[PDB]
């Protein structure tokens, strides 16, 4: 069921936080867990972070240095889906975090 | 768009052209792009230093977040074992 | 520690036996942060190590983890740029990134 | 001397100019020189590989040469002690 | 071994006790060759570390030696770019190199 | 008495070879030893090697990756002094060998 772009709340052991799925959709259908990046209210100026926009699920930022694996069963409240413009910026941030080469 | 080059710089542009670029234009384009990318990596470096100066557990918000993350990683290594 | 680099394989014991891990996080992160991101070489669509790579095994780019720099054991070598180019392709497929 | 830049490249020339270069000219000059330097370090890297492939004891002509050099070094450390 | 880099200091015992050495050979040499060129930090012409540098002590650029990579000990850290610029200056003076 | 640019024959333990002095002259006067680079007949294309010319003391190449410390007493047979043109190329090669920064 879960899709790339969707934000879910999840508690990893320090309170329930918003998480953006970045795993591809085939993985998400067949596997028991997904890969996600932390949404946060903290504000840091680093190219691995992206600011949400007005038609995004919430206020704050995506930190792509903080990738986590979350069980489907652990997925809490569905907070919406990011805009494709915001998802494009996130792609960049992710590629940067995982040192994908230039161009 | 009208670029001016000293003697050794022109002589270097030719060295890099002879090394396998298509033309002078292509080489300068690429040198500009490589320089930009090099400055981008230099700023990513500095940004990680600043984030770590302000928070030594980055990218985790606290040392507790790290612990949790590592315990869950361990649990996953146990289950595959 | 001499800061580890993307493409290096290190042997790491996480409580269940020493095993080889391949570093995939960028090198700025690798040099300043206490932690690296890696994928492990185990033993389909996954990525085979090649004959010129420093060890035998297979990489599931779906299973990315974070290893503390304090947990890295023995340095086992760098992987070849050709295999790394396949790892990049699999990381971007795994995480839905564009890699034209 | 006439140079042609697509828009992302020209936008990048401006990023690096605004970063502390004096003009567009000075930046391109520096990107050319830095590109050359970068290619010179790749070639030096390739030359050491070659020399080592051919002679695994480079820069010594034989393993015996290395031994002599080590023994003389050790003698000098002994003497400082 | 993860290839050592110009500017790094390593502890090395050459049979007369462990001492710190600063690598001055270029990084290509350091990648492919079995050996590094270094100067040691001991305790006029010389270069002082360095309150932000990883240890205390003094560099004599007149006494350059070659250490095998298999003789390198513990990684003691990396010297500051400010002190390195003084080491470059002293190496060039020691060896009659034109340095602007 | 030994000066930078001069080439002397010396046996380091594997036969008598030519060695070019590269230590500065102040060091050479006041110290018991000098720093020198190996002259050789072997031929290699690497930036750390320099070829001799017609008014150079002998035929062959300077290898600046092979720096060595030689006692004044060990120095022997004076073979001559290299040309300033050649000393400048060796300067470059040495600087390259000891990773002196760009430019």
């Amino acid at each position: 069921a879960p899709l790339r772009g969707q934000v879910y709340r999840c508690d990893l052991g320090y309170g329930a936080k918003p998480w953006l799925i970045v795993s591809n959709n085939a993985r998400n259908r067949h596997t028991a867990d997904v890969v996600a990046v932390r949404l946060t209210t903290t504000r840091r100026t680093i190219p691995t972070w992206v600011a949400m926009g007005p038609s995004d699920p919430l206020t704050g930022y995506v930190n792509a240095d903080n990738i986590e694996t979350l069980g489907k069963d652990e997925l809490g409240d569905y907070l919406g889906e990011v805009t494709p413009a915001t998802m494009n910026k996130i792609n960049t941030a992710l590629a940067t975090a995982l040192g994908l080469p230039w161009p | 768009m009208t670029v001016r080059l000293d003697q050794q710089t022109r002589q270097r542009l030719q060295d890099i052209v002879k090394g396998g670029y298509r033309s002078a234009n292509a080489a300068i384009v690429d040198a500009i792009n490589k320089r930009w990318e090099a400055l981008h990596d230099e700023q990513l470096d500095a940004a990680y230093a600043a984030a770590i100066h302000d928070n030594p557990a980055y990218p985790y918000e606290s040392e507790a977040e790290r612990s949790a993350a590592r315990a869950r990683r361990n649990a996953r290594q146990q289950r595959s074992a």
